[PDB]
RNA sequence: GGUGAAAUUCUUGGAUUUAUUGAAGACUAACUACUGCGAAAGCAUUUGCCAAGGACGUUUUCAUUAAUCAAGAACGAAAGUUAGGGGAUCGAAGAUGAUCAGAUACCGUCGUAGUCUUAACCAUAAACUAUGCCGACUAGGGAUCGGGUGGUGUUUUUUUAAUGACCCACUCGGCACCUUACGAGAAAUCAAAGUCUUUGGGUUCUGGGGGGAGUAUGGUCGCAAGGCUGAAACUUAAAGGAAUUG
């Protein structure tokens, strides 16, 4: 068990994703980059593709400092938003899986309410 | 241009010896400088831990531990309980549709000046040949599944200290007096302490931070 | 409870009402229960309190002021101090 | 000349034997007899005189000093009280919230009274009457009436003339105008009706 | 023809017309 | 019999003044000149004095406070959150 | 006309319930109406199952799975295909398949 | 690039907006173990041989 | 960030994220239903007090003490309005950035009043079950909540006992439901909208073609916005209601 952990949160959302490492600790982040600062077309920051990228490079810095291990912590915008991740996690953590990494101790941790403040868009809706 | 993993140390932290794997992981701070200290940057982390990794089993991954860094020896560090929570997963995999939902939270300090407020999480459950579809609680019994939870949490934890609590909440073994001691008024599947939390810390305590620690 | 088991001592049993009859009873040795209102000053308090310890009577804080003493008394006036003599049917005496 | 009202308060002087009197202007629910503690080791009543180390963050203080011993400059008038925000345990500092919604950073050491000021809500009643702002004036300083720029002589301030009573350049005078041109709006950096953030 | 903007016309109705009475009167 | 309709304690205010001030007036006045119940002695004996000054006339005593009543809302939250806070220190 | 028997959906016999916001455009729409699914994915996919567990240490441990109970709107629903609309006599055809 | 060989596993169906881009599953032709769904431009029969440009994008059905 | 795709804005003075800790306010999700309670509006965290309350049980009690209500009174969502104390999130007005032939509109970023609360008004809603209220009868069913009763029933364990839970059967009350029509209806539909030309159990309100018009004016209430009461002149052959075919 020569192996050493440290923590991948991916932050999935309708506009963009992140894909972020830090410790066994919850400062000191090791690197992150996201879709939306690979990729440059601005509707493009929240592709799977774009995730797919911003994984490969988090894991070309991970494997370069000599992280190998990863607990995964994935979640959404969360709150009064949107509770769910979008297109962005799932291809991360598939291209994080074919890395070359190691990845273990998936739990969702997504921020929920006990009955939050109220929602964006007033009693009568986001009517388009 | 500067490149800070040139700079980032690695430091193995260690866990108190309750749990069976001492070692955790390594975490990383920048440079001991002067008037800047790599122990100083290192004073307040907390880790997250699963708890199948440290008990090595496989069963027992549903739980999390908070440990505290409060102490530092030369390249080793020592953590402190800090808090515990069930995992998201299992907390939302327990909560089914139709039953009632026995929730319970108390404070208390301990023997020692830890003061923590702890909760315990119960449901009901069906009794194998119930042709009744759904088996919910009065709440007056409800009330009384809360009054017996109160006693046996404040009972269970209210004489002791941090090492027998840690002690008692690894097994689950007050839950298993709390179920015992709760088939005479409703099934209740599911009887869990799901979330204790440190309020309050007492002075540095470090001795019983040894207790916990430095055999091997 | 509390309020109910006072009314049942003003049914059955035999009491005195104010501070000088209290103390006065209390001297006398007549009286087992004093029941202090909380809006009492900290200076009579504790010294029926010292009386109490005189006495070996017991003693009871009514959680309130003398305003809710008298309506556990059941006059329309306040009652700093009311010390039971004999309950005659409530158990107060016994438990607390 | 307060609406705040005081509490002549008895202590006892360590060094010789008799009784130094002090005057605090009080807070909220303190009252005639009253055993107030002052220093840093006592504990957090309200009267008592706590340090901003030995409070912890979020804590109602008034007569709040501002550096360390000088008696008590923050916070004194009739309703006012100082949050405390957070701390830095090193260089000792505490940061506070000033009832003109003011952030600072002042002296840990720096002492004050806990609660609210009493005399709170004075000034929601209308004073109704030029008697009434006459008494108010004449106990504290010879500043009413005042009588108009506008409805002045031109000799006599800045907006003084015309067959009309009107100013004519502009009324906001900036801070590198000298004294006698400084009477009207001073530096502002916004004019007119705010209906708008609070921006800060 | 149409009755919420009776309504609505129908308060400013008043509202003008009110005012004008209030005038001569 | 019944004095004024609506006006109340400020028929010594007249005609005068405008109507909203002598609401608010009339609310405030109310309030300053209404007796209160002394916790110290549970008698209904209080009088103001001052802007704070607060005293019961039975037991003669004292006690600062808002400038028209007993008490103000913002004392209130005061006297919870030092309650508060302070029982945490005991903890 | 009435349309439906149970105007929308289950009150019968309360009064006010609370009301809830549809998750797709925040309508305040009240908790007894307003279409309710309960949706649980795994938080991987079908296709990444074997990959993760290829790509895994600590052997044959758990998968879990995110919850959710997404709340939706009439008009949220009805656009985004949740619910179709359906025959007068079928209206009453209270089953889910 | 390291392109990817890949081999007919099954059709599934023309899909798309137009309608002219059918959905195939293929196998890598080194890993058995590993199929893919992947959309197609042309006419795709059973067994042939694909070549791919990258083997994870594994992209959705088109409207 | 944010979107249908964008721009307003924030960013090497480190923005978003991470972590630690604290404060501030509202909120009370997951339990969450064709369930409960309340006169309704309405009310979902624990715990305590305060008083209430329906139903059930009753070989208790009093013995018509009732039913329905003009004038009259209480409560009365939310928006308002009068001053406080708060004031985080969302947010009419307003600001802009978009979209457009134009957008003082939906979309984006903010932003006051509000949201919250104490004291005081207001008295309205699709306050909708668009079904007055009390009564008696008329048809099949299975689940449900609360109380009761029975069972050579089950279980808990320490051992049968004490329950408590579960099961079977009944009963009263309860929110509903599922089938048929004896019936009702103009019809959708209905266990009440049935027991109506074969027409009458007690009683309170309401409507009399559509507009005009909840306007006029008189009256009262209200700080005000407005409430309750409330026509006429004149005008028009329709306004409509379920349902069929396109």
């Amino acid at each position: 068990n020569s192996q050493v952990f440290g923590v991948a949160r991916i932050y999935a959302s309708f506009n963009d994703t992140f894909v972020h490492v830090t410790d066994l600790s919850g400062k000191e982040t090791i690197a992150r980059v996201t879709g939306g600062m690979k990729v440059k077309a601005d509707r493009d920051e929240s592709s799977p593709y774009a995730a797919m990228l911003a994984a490969q490079d988090v894991a070309a810095k991970c494997k370069e400092v000599g992280i190998t291990a990863v607990h995964v912590k994935i979640r959404a915008t969360g709150g009064t938003r949107t509770k769910t991740p979008g297109p962005g996690g799932q291809a991360a953590l598939r291209a994080l899986a074919r890395s070359g990494l190691r990845i273990g101790r998936i739990e969702d941790v997504t921020p929920v309410p006990s009955d939050s403040t109220r929602k964006k868009g007033g009693r009568r809706g986001r009517r388009l | 241009v500067v490149d800070p993993f040139t700079r980032k140390e690695w430091f193995d932290i260690k866990a108190p010896s309750t749990f069976e794997n001492r070692n955790v992981g390594k975490t990383l701070v920048n440079k001991s400088t002067g008037l800047k200290s790599a122990s100083d940057a290192l004073k307040g982390r907390v880790v997250e831990v699963c708890l199948a990794d440290l008990q090595g089993s496989e069963d027992h991954s549903f739980r999390k531990i908070k440990l505290r860094v409060d102490e530092v020896q030369g390249k080793n560090l020592l953590t402190n309980f800090h808090g515990m929570d069930f995992t998201t997963d299992k907390l939302r995999s327990m909560v089914r549709k139709w039953q009632t939902l026995i929730e319970a939270n108390v404070t208390v300090k301990t023997s020692d000046d830890y003061v923590l407020r702890i909760f315990a999480i119960a449901f009901t459950r069906k009794q194998a040949n119930q042709v009744k579809r759904h088996s919910y609680a009065q709440s007056s019994h409800i009330r009384a599944i809360r009054k017996v939870i109160s006693e046996i949490l404040t009972k269970e934890v209210q004489g002791s200290t941090l090492a027998q609590l840690t002690s008692k909440l690894i097994p689950e073994v007050i839950n298993k007096e709390i179920e015992n001691a709760t088939k005479d008024i409703f099934p209740l599947q599911n009887i869990h302490v799901r979330k204790v939390k440190l309020l309050k810390q007492p002075k540095f305590d470090v001795g019983a931070l040894m207790a916990l620690h430095g055999e091997g | 409870s509390i309020n109910q088991k006072l009314a049942l001592v003003i049914k059955s049993g035999k009491y005195t009402l104010g501070y000088k009859s209290t103390v006065k009873s209390l001297r006398q040795g007549k009286s087992k229960l004093i029941i202090i209102a909380a809006n009492t000053p900290v200076l009579r308090k504790s010294e029926l309190e010292y009386y109490a310890m005189l006495s070996k009577t017991k003693v009871y804080y009514f959680q309130g002021g003398n305003n809710e003493l008298g309506t556990a008394v059941g006059k329309l006036f306040r009652v700093g101090v009311v010390s039971i003599l004999e309950a005659g049917d409530s158990d107060i005496l016994t438990t607390l | 000349g307060r609406g705040a009202p005081l509490a002549k308060v008895v202590f006892r002087d360590p060094y010789k034997y008799r009784l130094r009197e002090e005057i605090f202007i009080a807070n909220e629910g303190v009252h005639t007899g009253q055993f107030i503690y002052a220093g840093k080791k006592a504990s957090l009543n309200v009267g008592n005189v706590l340090p901003l180390g030995s409070v912890p963050e979020g804590t109602i203080v008034s007569n709040v000093e501002e550096k360390p011993g000088d008696r008590g400059a923050l916070a004194r008038a009739s309703g006012n009280y100082v949050i405390i925000i957070g701390h830095n345990p090193d260089e000792n500092k505490t940061r506070v919230r000033l009832p003109s919604g003011a952030k600072k950073v002042i002296s840990s050491d720096a002492r004050g009274v806990i609660g609210v000021i009493a005399g709170g809500g004075r000034v929601d009643k209308p004073l109704l009457k030029a008697g009434r702002a006459f008494h108010k004036y004449r106990l504290k300083r010879n500043s009413w009436p005042k009588t108009r720029g506008v409805a002045m002589n031109p000799v006599d301030h800045p907006h003084g003339g015309g067959n009309h009573q009107h100013i004519g350049k502009a009324s906001t005078i900036s801070r590198g105008a000298v004294s006698g041109q400084k009477a009207g709006l001073i530096a502002a950096r916004r004019t007119g009706l705010l209906r708008g953030s609070q921006k800060t | 023809m149409r009755a919420k903007w009776r309504k609505k016309r129908t308060r400013r109705l008043k509202r003008k017309r009110r005012k004008v009475r209030a005038r001569s009167k | 019999a019944k004095r004024t309709k609506k006006v109340g304690i400020t028929g010594k205010y007249g005609v005068r003044y405008g109507s909203s001030l002598r609401r608010q007036v009339k609310k405030l006045e109310i309030q300053q000149h209404a007796r209160y119940d002394c916790s110290f002695c549970g008698k209904k004996t209080v009088k103001r004095g001052a802007a704070g000054i607060w005293t019961c006339s039975c037991c003669k005593k004292t006690v600062a406070g808002g400038a028209y009543t007993v008490s103000t809302a913002a004392a209130a939250t005061v006297r919870s959150t030092i309650r508060r806070l302070r029982e945490m220190v005991e903890a | 006309p009435k349309k439906r028997a149970s105007n929308g959906r289950n009150k019968k016999g309360r009064g006010h319930v609370k009301p809830v916001r549809c998750v797709n455009c925040s309508k305040s729409i009240p908790k007894d109406k307003a279409i309710k699914r309960m949706a649980i994915r795994n938080i991987v996919e079908a296709a990444a199952v074997r990959d993760l567990s290829e790509a895994s240490v600590y052997p044959e441990y758990a998968l879990p799975k995110t919850y959710n109970k997404l709340h939706y709107c009439v008009s949220c629903a009805i656009h985004a295909r949740i619910v179709r609309v359906r025959s007068r006599e079928d209206r009453k055809n209270r089953a889910p398949p | 690039t390291p392109v990817t060989l890949a081999k007919v596993i099954k059709v599934l169906g023309r899909t798309g907006s137009r309608g002219g881009v059918t959905q195939v599953r293929v196998e890598f032709l080194e890993d058995t173990s590993r199929t893919i769904v992947r959309n197609v431009k042309g006419p795709v029969r059973e067994n042939d041989i694909l070549v791919l440009m990258e083997s994870e994008r594994e992209a959705r059905r088109l409207r």
